[PDB]
């Protein structure tokens, strides 16, 4: 599609960016960010816009260690929304890209795909219906079906929360946060409760609870909810 | 594993067959597309045409002319002009506003 | 030179002719490569005892000259003399077509098995599960996990 | 055979990869020049 | 001793100076960039290997006092060459034996000492899996033995060194040649060692064993890989079968490997000659004079004495068979003064209409034409001489007696000069009638061959071909098209200034 | 480059065509015509 980013029309140049934005949005694709880097430079307002939409979808819940272009683009949405001489269509992808980029407090994410291999069809309908903001603006408000969490949940009975506190092993900077600035010696053992967010790339870096009273009967590989056998 | 080494490799021939035919479409497709653009540009040489006189060029296809208004300009030119038709002291044609060679 | 006595009409000199078709099948292999192909004459003849080995050496010489399925039909119809050796750079030549026509036919047998199926020449599937047991017994199960898909069975 | 039926199929395909690939390589830049002339 | 001591010690380090940067760089690139990386994209050690042939073709002549090549073998055979922590000492070992040549005395390899220079696939962790290293470190001593050849107590050392390289060649024939240029990189080494192999182990030894070994080498060729084994194994098959009279010309007709697909313009170039003499001995019907001409025009700038004499002779030898002849001796460089005079003296008789003048050549240099072995093709030219004569006279005179042409053609018999003339009518050549009763052979005046549609065919042969060479001047042309990075339309910030000042004039 | 295996080892051209045709023919005319004067 990078070859199609140089079409002589800005329509196919426009749809190329949303093609990457629907393909690689679950990944911090360094290649796709590399392709979307000059896509904001085009003299057409709506492909500058869709460059910001796909630039928002590529890096949700990604803090600076999946790819360093996150904070390269945080300054960029403010950079284009704080100009007066821009297009409303231009900065519209930025005011859009904020509510996309900080969705749910970095607790929800997109997923057109289960761990099982099956696709997540209401997220599929949510993104296809999300494409047609052209001819109705709250038509792409049908997006909440795409928002899916990234959190493990432990459980032992039909209702009772357990008290499990496991940790991690790998580089702990991956557990970075948004951390707003609000202007008017390193722990890798991240202890977690039952409703704790975790990156799917951080599902492999955690430690299983081996010292708690609880032990998971299931091998912990997916997030969501599992039985956590009290031992 | 040796088993994926042939199936995944005929997978990309099965993928690869749709690229040379597909741009083989584009050997003619931007010919028949391009000729739409080719005669399209000449609208500027409509009829409200003012007259300059060619003086010299800095480089290929960007030049300096002497207008019949008395002043001189650094102008651009139409590409289809045979450049070897230029310069006895060439009576040239200028756009009245954008002020380039016609 | 031994090609000259292929008109003896005594079923012992055909046998003696094929005595010299396996050890010396690299020099006048060039000679009888395109001129004489009377393998199918004695092979289809009622003269037995000498047709069994005849399709072997035609499967040798027709292999290298592009007559691959020609070497494959004679490869099937050559018999017990044919599959007796897997200690050469030649078993690689013949199972490359046998398991080829096997599984590319077995795609159509994944299409319509019921009716108009394979008239197998009883080794076309026999060396399949034979060498597949060699996969099962030569400790390789990254390929025993794979040829069991290759059969589509 | 895997060594001597199945590895006999890696030896054949790669030749079609390398030259039909290369024909595509020539043809795409051949289009790309024309795209430059277009825009 | 000052004379030896002032001209002999600089030879050793300056060949060491070039050999630490040509094939120590082929050591660092052809083993780490082919056995471990791609060499099909980077095949420069093939032509670098050509260079390490060419420099060493005329690099060594002498019996090597001061151990300037004879001390290289105790130097360069002690090689692990496994990995950089095992070759960082080998880079020192390129220097340490200079003290063995210079401070001490090394082992003077003089026709006897090659055996302790051969048994190192074991000494200090030498291997056989890096056959880009062990075939190059096979060839690199397999060359300088057999380069000067030294047929005095060197044929068995050469021979056993060929046995070791043949063990590497069998490991090449059997053991993991896929995608490594184990096969491909050592088809050049195998191919070039076929010539020293073929210049000790052909004419001095039995070639007919290398026939069946070469049929096996061709059998493992074309299955696993179709390049570089499809090429050399066929001229290298051809070169003594042509010298023989074996059937393998028609086997070369029915052969599949007749095309080896762009065989590197050296084997490919000569290959067309090697198939040209095939239809020479099997009766040129003007089929292969284009493949002789093509073999000639694909031949390089080196010297004519190699084979370019013999394609320069044989190329026309087949057109003397047709009847056509140009001036051959037009480029008197190093070819058109030495080896022509019997052969241009031959066609000097052919350009005459004389009969026994051909015999006056054929006795004069019957043996010189047997020195090459063309004489069986030379012997059949009396036919084209006499057809040259009958086209000459039949074109010249019109109503001429047959009782004149036997005497003028010194045929000594008019009674069958009815019959040579008669078959000259029969086979095509001349048309009109003989008054066999009278004796004059009349000939009609056939003019206006233009409206006869022959020169339209003389066009259309060349119309199509000239269109084709324009097509090839197109197809060879479009590789350049590259580095076309960005078709930038105008700008971005100056477009913002254009809409800015445009907004000023629009509010204005 | 140029290894080139060895199995064996104007001013000229207008002169070469007139060498072709003008090859072996009487070489020395000052006397041939002067002896055809009385014989012919």
């Amino acid at each position: 599609v990078s070859l199609l980013s140089e079409s002589y029309n800005p329509h196919v140049r426009y749809g190329a960016a949303m093609a990457l934005g629907i393909c690689c949005a679950g990944t911090g694709n360094k290649e796709a960010i590399n392709l979307l880097e000059p896509m904001t430079n085009d003299p057409v307002n709506y492909v500058r816009q869709g460059a910001l939409i796909a630039s928002a979808l590529i890096m949700i819940q990604q803090t600076e260690i999946t790819c360093p272009k996150v904070n390269q683009f945080r300054q960029l949405y403010s950079k284009v929304i704080n100009d007066k001489h821009d297009d409303v269509m231009a900065k519209f992808g930025a005011i859009l890209a904020q509510g996309i980029l900080d969705a749910g407090g970095h607790n929800v994410t997109i997923s057109l795909q289960s761990r099982t291999g099956h696709t997540h069809m209401p997220s599929v309908v949510g993104v296809l219906v999300f494409t047609q903001f052209w001819f109705w603006f709250p038509l792409s408000h049908f997006l909440s079906l795409a928002y899916t969490p990234t959190c493990v949940i432990g459980l032992n009975k039909d209702l009772k929360m357990p008290k499990v506190q496991y940790k991690s092993n790998c580089k702990p900077s991956t557990f970075a946060y948004p951390a707003p600035l609000e202007v008017p010696p390193e722990p890798n053992f991240q202890l977690l409760d039952n409703p704790a967010r975790v990156m799917p790339a951080q599902l492999k870096v955690l430690t299983m609870p081996e010292t708690c009273r609880y032990q998971p009967f299931k091998p912990l590989s997916i997030g969501g909810i599992i039985i956590l056998k009290d031992t | 594993d040796l088993y994926s080494r042939y199936k995944k490799l005929q997978q990309e021939l099965e993928f690869l067959e749709v690229q040379e035919e597909y741009i083989k479409d584009e050997q003619k497709n931007l010919k028949k597309e391009f000729l739409h653009a080719q005669e399209e540009v000449k609208r500027i040489q409509s009829i409200p045409l003012v007259i300059g006189q060619f003086l010299e060029a800095v480089d290929q296809n960007t030049a300096i002319v002497g207008s019949t208004t008395g002043s001189n300009y650094y102008v651009r030119i139409l590409s289809t002009i045979d450049r070897e038709l230029l310069k006895p002291n060439a009576s040239v044609a200028l756009h009245k506003h954008s002020n380039a060679l016609v | 030179g031994i090609i000259s006595l292929l008109d003896e009409d005594e079923p012992q000199l055909k046998e003696f002719a094929l005595h010299k078709l396996n050890a010396v099948v690299n020099d006048f292999w060039a000679e009888i490569s395109e001129s004489v192909d009377k393998i199918e004459v004695l092979y289809e003849d009622e003269g037995f005892r000498s047709r069994q080995f005849a399709a072997l050496v035609a499967s040798k010489v027709f292999y290298h000259l592009g007559a691959f399925e020609e070497s494959l039909n004679y490869a099937l119809g050559a018999g017990d003399l044919f599959n007796v050796n897997d200690n050469s750079e030649y078993v690689e030549t013949i199972i490359a077509k046998c398991i080829d026509h096997y599984t590319k036919q077995c795609v159509e047998n994944a299409d319509l098995p019921e009716g108009e199926k394979k008239p197998i020449d009883q080794r076309l599937e026999g060396i399949v599960n034979k060498m597949f047991q060699r996969c099962l017994d030569d400790h390789k199960y990254k390929q025993a996990i794979g040829i069991a898909l290759e059969t589509r069975r | 055979g895997l060594r001597q039926y199945y590895l006999s199929k890696i030896e054949e395909l790669q030749l079609i990869v390398n030259d039909k690939s290369q024909n595509l390589r020539r043809l795409q830049a051949q289009r790309n020049e024309l795209n430059a002339k277009v825009r | 001793p000052p004379g030896g001591g002032e001209q002999e010690p600089p030879p050793p380090p300056a060949p060491q100076d070039v050999e630490m940067k040509e094939e120590a760089a082929t050591g660092g690139g052809s083993t780490g960039e082919a056995d471990g990386k791609t060499a099909a994209a980077a095949a420069e050690h093939s032509q670098r290997e050509l260079d390490t042939v060419t420099l060493e073709d005329i690099k060594e002549h002498v019996k090597q006092l001061e151990k300037a090549v004879s001390g290289k073998e105790p130097r360069f055979v002690l090689r692990a060459l496994r990995m950089l922590p095992s070759t960082s000492r080998r880079l020192n070992h390129y220097v340490l034996y200079k003290a063995v040549q210079g401070f001490f005395t090394s082992n003077n390899a003089t026709r006897d000492f090659l055996l302790p220079f051969l048994e190192e696939p074991m000494d200090t962790e030498a291997d056989l899996q890096f056959r880009p290293r062990t075939g190059k470190a096979a060839s690199t001593p397999l060359l300088p033995e057999v380069e000067a050849y030294l047929q005095l107590l060197v044929v068995i050392f050469m021979m056993n060194s060929k046995r070791y390289k043949e063990a590497q060649k069998i490991s090449d024939d059997l053991m993991q040649k896929i995608s490594t240029q184990n096969r491909r990189a050592l088809d050049l080494v195998a191919a070039k060692c076929y010539y020293y192999h073929a210049r000790v182990y052909e004419f001095l030894d039995k070639l007919d064993v290398v026939r069946s070994f070469l049929h096996a080498r061709l059998r493992t060729a074309t299955l696993r890989h179709d390049a570089d084994g499809q090429a050399t194994l066929l001229n290298l098959l051809l070169r003594n079968y042509l010298h023989y009279s074996l059937y393998d010309q028609a086997e070369k007709l029915v052969s599949k490997s007749v095309f080896p697909e762009q065989a590197n313009n050296n084997e490919w170039a000569r290959y067309l000659y090697y198939t040209g003499r095939i239809k020479a001995i099997q009766l040129e019907y003007s089929e292969a004079r284009r493949t002789m001409t093509n073999a000639l025009r694909k031949a390089p700038q080196h010297t004519a004495v190699g084979f370019k004499q013999t394609v320069h002779k044989l190329l026309i030898v087949v057109e003397l068979l047709l009847g056509e002849i140009p001036d051959r001796l037009q480029f008197r460089q190093p070819s058109l003064k030495r080896s022509l005079m019997p052969y241009f003296l031959l066609t000097q008789a052919v350009r005459t209409g004389n009969l026994a003048k051909f015999n006056q050549v054929l006795d004069q240099f019957g043996e010189k034409f047997q020195a090459d072995g063309t004489y069986t093709l030379i012997i059949r030219l009396r036919h084209n001489v006499i057809k040259t004569g009958v086209r000459m006279i039949s074109l010249s005179y019109s109503r001429i007696s047959l009782a004149d042409i036997a005497q003028k053609l010194q045929l000594d018999s008019p009674e069958d000069a009815e019959f040579i003339v008669a078959k000259a009518i029969r086979d095509g050549v001349i048309e009109a009638s003989i008054n066999h009763e009278k004796g004059y052979v009349q000939s009609k005046e056939m003019i206006d061959i233009y409206s006869t549609r022959e020169p339209q065919l003389a066009f259309h042969q060349r119309i199509s071909f000239c269109l084709d060479i324009h097509n090839m001047s197109v197809k060879a042309m479009r590789f350049p098209p590259k580095s076309y990075n960005k078709d930038l339309e105008s700008a971005e910030e100056r477009r913002e200034r254009e809409q800015q000042d445009l907004e000023f004039a629009k509010e204005m | 480059m140029s290894e080139k295996k060895q199995p064996v080892d104007e001013d000229n051209w207008d002169d070469d065509n007139v060498e072709d045709d003008f090859s072996n023919q009487l070489r020395a005319e000052l006397e041939k015509h002067g002896y055809k004067m009385e014989t012919s």
